[PDB]
């Protein structure tokens, strides 16, 4: 499976050849920022509650940061909502709701980056990366947009047109891109249950549980929805990701401290 | 049912594969003066593939390990060049290469100045490709098949450098063997294992599609099939994508 | 008066209320239906306000403590989604939503190539927005004002989701009493406390105008109003700037 | 005035109702880069003097950001009055030269930031702000360009084209937007005199004064003109600035030293 | 001689002395009108220069002991600074000024949306500059050309305050001697010492050239003659660059 | 010669009047980033070898940031060299091939970024400069793209439609407007030689020479071009250059220990 083969099979094989697949899976796999925990902030569960959810939670970034490499992307959240269901009354194609998306999870990501500015924590927009705040001790975080860039070239559901792929999506999609450590979701819950905890007085507390398990109990707590699900089983480098309850003091924290808080959901 | 509007009813959609640009001016002249001709007649997103520099820079960077997020806008950039190269040889034409957000959010001004615009088939995935496969899966022909099915168009036309989808690759070690399809769906094409001169994940937008019924993929390297084909006259390969009308 | 030239004396400018576009299909299908008919009729510049996005992002921010300098921008982002969702509803005749800078300095070439543009009525305040109160003064009245008088426009109009200006809320508690004013000035409002259906900072901006010498605000939700205002008819109220002709 | 009773009135009332408008008034006040000095080194009154008034000021600044966290915006100067002659000639309105007096100003401030480059501090020009360099000890100053946003939608003055806000109401903005703790304009002149102290051998120097008394002696001593005056008469933050002699060495570190030097400017 | 393509054969060039716009309405309302009743006749592609403001600031930067480098983009800014108040001027007519990279990948669809766009004369060269002098040499009737030819358009007329070239500086301390030069060549010029109304380098990018083989220096201080250059008419200095046809 | 002098000059000559020229010539000459040596990482001969040439270079780079601040520019290499060969069949002009090369030597700078990010340097794209990545001794680094940034303005060579100033001339270029201390070409031999290494199993090593004494001996060893040799000749700052065999392991961290590696090229 050299380089020689390899190239070989790149110049003279259509990209879609299954021999050309096979030899390009047997390449080297480097880690862009292994260090780096990759953290969601929910839009609908954490930024729209405002001071009493975020401010605790900005505490807790500016705390961690000290003792770990953080990419603290952002949810969208009610707004959208509201536009997915204006466009999807107009008879907009998810690719038109995608850049309304986007822009709900940008500015929920400049709020989040005003109160971290005095910390030194910037709002980053090209590589979510970015490499030098990160490196820095006195910095040593982040702050992106979580939505994806698709924007027209959203890749539709199968029913609809809400676009599939949002925050938790492209958060995931971004610790998986660069070979992340870990990858935990802040969400209002305490993690994942047999039922909505929500809308059921009687759900179950999952600690633990495979993506295929999750389809076999045939699962519609979506506190993670299918799509980033999907992506998680296909991932390189982010075979497991935690959900963890924002609402709880120092919940992100432990988590990034290696404490088991909240629902790990494995990709096997 | 109950579909999404049209956004560009009256659009047509035109992708030129990038190994039809890597053949240089045999390929691309005829091409251009083709287009020329074609210009009073449709109103043309004309969308660029990226060829041969793609798998260059996949052989260094797959080398240097990097991740297909990573490969993914470097390949993109390929495509862009070849659309900056078809759009200067119709600059006196009036068309232009227009970038990404354009294309998503300006396009109906840009046709409204002029006849056809040219652009990059690749979509704007980058680091954010999805993972599994070392090569990004959202290529031209899906990124292309995209934008025409948001668009609501009236047709995409994907224009190579074979006559259409053969059994097996044409070019290839089973060359002997590879017999000419001039129809066929994506759910066909989607369990068959094997080479396309698509993307399979164009198959899988073809799933999830909207609006556009039929995509046909033609030889761009034989004068007049993309004016054919243009107009629906069947001269290379058509794929159904499963897509019924309302 | 020795006042600047007028830049585009041929340009209408249009305002559609952020609460119009947030009444979703029911409102915006009919307006569309205008907007379309009015295309040959007229050289539009169309600009949508922020609506209850905006409420709400300012209740986030409020409670984060924000000031009105963070407020600005977020309230403006959510005019900017109505205009691209407007926009995509007239692609179909040409029109595209364009940026802040592309209105500053490149809109002339952009009412050449179509009959009309959407873009935001925020201004580009943002982070430099006047203190004083913690909501962002200069919003998309206010906005699409400056902007009209700017060019020497022919006029605005701002269509909103109500008749005109009333002497209280017709949706609120003092309803009961609310009046309506077919004429009014802008000095007059001015020294009246009190809500109105447009940004105070408006009359401000009228005082200091030089071109535009009236605006009228109609209800967008009764189709062929904003037609009729396009024409000089009055159908809502007309609100006197202050301005008066060389 | 809880969260709940101002949630309410945001969504029915217009924003242009009183009692929203006194709702939004009780909200908390967060000051986002609350440790920061913003400081204007003049156009017209430093950088057009070339070396000598600004080799001393870069020289300072870089001993200053030792102790202080700077964001330093430049003035626009001679060249802008050109442009405004040439536009205000041609009858063009106040948002057309706002855009050309930008120019003058983002070409000071790069002029500024290459005599600055070896030190570290950055020119800015999305977020002033620039959380990462503000945050570092070997950085903690950043540059930017002086001049409002607001080209084509500036506001006209009452009389003429000539736009009212410009590169001392672009800082003195900034200062009032991040919460910053002190503003300080650094022109040609000691401070403030009760006449203009180039045209007349006879003014008296003011080391303090509040806005209402400038207007009710009637100054016209426009070293600060009145739409920033008017701009500090209603800030949150910034409540007064101080006026310090650029080419008087060591001023500004004086200045930033808590020294009263030069004209204190108070809002009341 | 195997030269490269015209991109825009139809672009006419005309490049607009900064020291033309700093004489103010007095010669710019007239150029304005011209210019005017010239959109109809041909395609023009305008692009300012930079005048005093340009040596002003390199008065500053000099003294602040900056490199050319350093020196071209301050230039640079007022040639673009003239651009947007050329364009301003024509607004109403449709015209607007475009920035680079616009100029440089989007001329063509632009010039279709509407009859002539304005743009600044100097390229981007920028912290690349050429050292040597502490005058950066590319300037603006450098970049006009280097476009124009690019193009290879129709041509290039540089419009300036004095009737041409002379053999001294008709405003200079030798301005007794100074004597018109109707005709000269670019080697002739380039073997020369002394000042001229226009860059040296113009004179280097003439020799390299591959399709202007004349441009005119032509004072649009007096109306008609820019005109008259557009059709060839001989009315200032006529440049030859050494390109012969093919 | 004194300001006055000069500002009358550039008042009432042409730029082009040989007074002014001279006049201008005696000004001050400020080094932007003289602490810096910029050093362009080869395309061809490089990064397009792959691994087995990046990554010890890629370490190289990590070890030396710690004792010198470095700007590292990419070269192009094939896919330049493809897209040329199109366009130029295609008849396009130099200004329209100088567009595509740029897009290459971008590729490569984002792949070496990808490389270094997880070490805290930056891929940096307006200032290359980048004034707070050099100035941080965590970082001391940064990654931009060779190309000029000339475009369709691309002067043509003398013959044929090939960009002249190529990634060589753009890093030279920026090392010469920042007054940087050194200049590191780094391919992929010794150094310049009496002929072509490739081509020829003969060639003379050269140490030191300059560049008359290179024209002088017909050279047409073009490991350096000559548009950058007669921009050397001219330069201000920079006034002579190094080039090193990057694929010999710590050639690179030799030569900027003042080790005379490779070939010293000067510009008298
Ligand atoms: N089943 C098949 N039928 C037809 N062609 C095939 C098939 N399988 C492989 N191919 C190969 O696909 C080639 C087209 O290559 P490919 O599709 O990558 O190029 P392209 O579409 O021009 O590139 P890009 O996707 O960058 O635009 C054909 O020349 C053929 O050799
Ligand atoms: N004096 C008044 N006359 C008429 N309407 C009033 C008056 N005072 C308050 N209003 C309210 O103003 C409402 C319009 O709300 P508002 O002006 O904020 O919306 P909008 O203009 O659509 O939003 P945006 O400014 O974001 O475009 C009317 O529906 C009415 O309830
Ligand atoms: N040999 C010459 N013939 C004609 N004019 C000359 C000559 N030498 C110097 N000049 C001067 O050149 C002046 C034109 O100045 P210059 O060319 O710098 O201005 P510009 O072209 O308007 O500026 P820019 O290059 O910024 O557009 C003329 O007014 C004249 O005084
Ligand atoms: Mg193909
Ligand atoms: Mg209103
Ligand atoms: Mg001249
Ligand atoms: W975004
Ligand atoms: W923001
Ligand atoms: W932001
Ligand atoms: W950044
Ligand atoms: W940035
Ligand atoms: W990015
Ligand atoms: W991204
Ligand atoms: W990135
Ligand atoms: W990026
Ligand atoms: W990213
Ligand atoms: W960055
Ligand atoms: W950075
Ligand atoms: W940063
Ligand atoms: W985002
Ligand atoms: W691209
Ligand atoms: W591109
Ligand atoms: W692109
Ligand atoms: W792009
Ligand atoms: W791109
Ligand atoms: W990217
Ligand atoms: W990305
Ligand atoms: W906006
Ligand atoms: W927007
Ligand atoms: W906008
Ligand atoms: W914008
Ligand atoms: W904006
Ligand atoms: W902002
Ligand atoms: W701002
Ligand atoms: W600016
Ligand atoms: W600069
Ligand atoms: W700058
Ligand atoms: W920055
Ligand atoms: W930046
Ligand atoms: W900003
Ligand atoms: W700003
Ligand atoms: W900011
Ligand atoms: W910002
Ligand atoms: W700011
Ligand atoms: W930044
Ligand atoms: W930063
Ligand atoms: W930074
Ligand atoms: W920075
Ligand atoms: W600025
Ligand atoms: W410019
Ligand atoms: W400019
Ligand atoms: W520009
Ligand atoms: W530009
Ligand atoms: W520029
Ligand atoms: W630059
Ligand atoms: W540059
Ligand atoms: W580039
Ligand atoms: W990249
Ligand atoms: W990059
Ligand atoms: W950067
Ligand atoms: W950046
Ligand atoms: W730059
Ligand atoms: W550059
Ligand atoms: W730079
Ligand atoms: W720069
Ligand atoms: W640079
Ligand atoms: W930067
Ligand atoms: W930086
Ligand atoms: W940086
Ligand atoms: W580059």
């Amino acid at each position: 499976n050299s380089t020689a083969e390899l190239e070989e099979l790149l110049m003279q094989r259509s990209l879609t050849d299954p021999q050309l697949q096979a030899a390009a899976a047997a390449a080297a796999d480097f880690r862009i920022l292994p260090d780096a925990t990759v953290i969601k902030i929910g839009g609908q569960s954490v930024i729209d509650r405002g001071r009493a959810a975020v401010y605790p939670l900005v505490d807790e970034i500016v705390a961690a940061r000290k003792n770990h490499k953080l990419l603290i992307g952002t949810g969208a959240g009610t707004r959208a909502r509201h536009l997915y269901s204006i466009a999807a009354g107009l008879g907009l194609p998810a690719g038109v709701l995608a850049q309304l998306g986007s822009s709900v999870a940008d500015q929920n990501a400049a709020m989040l980056g005003q109160l971290l500015a005095k910390h030194g924590i910037p709002v980053v927009g090209g590589a979510g990366l970015s490499a030098v705040p990160l490196s820095l001790a006195e910095v040593n975080a982040v702050v992106f947009s979580g939505m994806p860039p698709y924007k027209l070239w959203m890749r539709p559901a199968a029913e609809g047109v809400i676009p599939p792929y949002r925050t938790d999506a492209g958060c995931f999609l971004l610790a998986e891109q660069f070979g992340c450590k870990q990858m935990i979701f802040v969400k209002d819950e305490d993690g994942l249950y047999t039922a909505n905890p929500k809308t059921s007085k009687d759900a179950t507390f999952i600690p633990r549980i495979s993506v295929d398990e999750m389809k076999a109990k045939g699962l519609h707590d979506s506190i993670l929805e299918f799509p980033v699900l999907d992506l998680l089983q296909s991932a390189q480098h982010v075979r497991e990701v935690q959900v963890v309850n924002g609402l709880v003091p120092g919940n992100l924290t432990r988590a990034l401290a290696g404490e088991h808080v909240g629902t790990i959901i494995t990709a096997s | 049912g109950k579909r999404p509007i049209r956004l560009l009813p009256w659009l047509q959609v035109v992708k030129i594969g990038g190994r039809v640009m890597d053949r240089g001016a045999d390929a691309i002249l005829p091409l251009v003066e083709e287009l020329r001709k074609l210009l009073p007649e449709h109103r043309l997103l004309i969308l660029t593939g990226a060829g041969v520099r793609a798998r260059h820079v996949f052989s260094v960077g797959l080398d240097l390990g990097l991740p297909v997020g990573s490969l993914a806008p470097l390949a993109a950039s390929e495509a862009g060049q070849n659309g900056h190269i078809l759009a200067a040889m119709l600059a006196s034409e009036g068309v232009s290469y227009v970038e990404h957000p354009t294309v998503a959010d300006q396009l109906a001004i840009h046709l409204s100045a002029t006849r056809a615009v040219v652009g990059s088939a690749f979509p704007p995935y980058h680091h954010h490709e999805f993972p599994g496969s070392r090569i990004p899966p959202h290529r031209a022909d899906t990124g292309a098949f995209l934008l025409a099915d948001a668009f609501g168009a009236a047709g995409l036309t994907i224009v190579e450098n074979v006559d259409g989808i053969y059994t097996a690759d044409p070019n290839g070690p089973d060359r002997g063997q590879a017999r000419f399809l001039p129809e066929t769906s994506a759910t066909d094409l989607a369990k068959s294992e094997g080479p396309l001169p698509v993307d399979r994940a164009l198959l899988d937008v073809m799933a999830t599609a909207r609006h556009i019924e039929r995509v046909q993929v033609v030889n761009g390297l034989v004068p007049g099939r993309l004016t054919a084909a243009l107009r629906g006259e069947h001269v290379g390969t058509l794929i159904r994508t499963g897509v019924r009308p309302a």
